[PDB]
């Protein structure tokens, strides 16, 4: 899709990556140089509260906990700076990704969709009756392809999603959809309303609730070519994926 | 002097975080309209 830079050296951001971030800002913002000159070195900038990591009473129903998890994710803000602040190697053992999610909560910087998936896993490992599985969507608009990922969830046989997007309709879904197909079709319709064609859906397996697991997340357990499949086989493949997940414990 | 070195690192992160969020507000407003 559209390229972006990634901070690959931890925090604080190293000098070269920091300059690269501002050079990118000066390129794409019509007032890019003036923006840097106002912000860089300024001593009167707002203090940003560090968002409080939500903790849950055992009497609180899981869907209410998920609302709080999503509110926390949103509080960090979608990262529009052009530089991703945490590097996510998707094939890392879960325990390493959970260490990274912990650092996201300590450092409290803006994030994009994949970081939010990792954070959503970290913040729901305390909910063993909730199953979590990544859902990636590839869409098409005006000659370019777009990649998006959310954390699908299943509570008591109902499907929803957590995550981060620059669009309000492409992240949070309360766990109320009767079937996985209905959840994915809702995302497809949301994409269509903002004129994106849904091309591929990639669904992962259920993710362990053990933050010290050495297992990898299995991102691409089902890879569905929406137009090639057509409507009926699309639904059947999503039903099959939902069954596959019910058996991974 | 390890406690002071961590202090300098934490201050670096604080100054950077404030600039990141100030920049993010500007770029968010640009991305929207
Ligand atoms: C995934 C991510 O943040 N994806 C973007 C996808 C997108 C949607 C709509 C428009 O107009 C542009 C882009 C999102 O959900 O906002 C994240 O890991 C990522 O960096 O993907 C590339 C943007």
């Amino acid at each position: 899709g559209v390229p972006f830079f990634v901070n690959r050296g931890g925090l604080p951001v190293d000098e070269a990556t920091w300059e690269r971030m501002w050079k990118h800002v000066a390129k794409i913002h019509p007032d890019g140089e003036k923006v840097a000159q106002r912000i860089r070195g300024a001593t009167d900038l707002p203090k940003i509260p560090i968002p409080s990591v939500p903790t849950f009473q055992p009497s609180t129903p899981v869907p209410e906990r998920l609302e709080a998890v999503q509110r926390y994710i949103r509080e960090l803000q979608y990262n529009h700076t052009g530089t991703q602040f945490f590097e996510i190697k998707k094939s890392r053992p879960l325990t390493g990704l959970m260490d990274l999610a912990k650092e996201m909560t300590k450092e409290a910087l803006p994030i994009k969709c994949l970081e939010a998936v990792i954070l959503g896993i970290y913040l729901t490992n305390s909910m063993p009756t909730l199953e979590r599985f990544p859902i990636s969507f590839k869409t098409y608009f005006s000659g370019n392809y777009f990649r998006h990922i959310v954390l699908g969830v299943n509570f008591a046989g109902r499907y929803g999603a957590l995550g981060m997007s620059r669009r309000e309709d492409l992240m949070y879904k309360p766990p109320a959809f009767r079937t996985l197909s209905e959840l994915v079709l809702d995302f497809e319709a949301a994409y269509g309303r903002c004129w994106h064609v849904l091309k591929k859906v990639k669904l992962g397996q259920s993710v362990s609730h053990d933050p010290h697991s050495v297992e990898q997340i299995e991102w691409k357990h089902s890879v569905l070519d929406v137009e090639r499949l057509g409507r009926d086989d699309f639904r059947k493949e999503l039903e099959r994926h939902a069954r596959d997940m019910r058996l991974k414990i | 002097e390890k406690a002071k070195q961590k202090s300098a690192q934490q201050e670096l992160k604080q100054r950077q975080r404030a600039e990141i969020y100030a920049l993010n507000r500007v770029m968010t407003e640009l991305e929207q309209q």
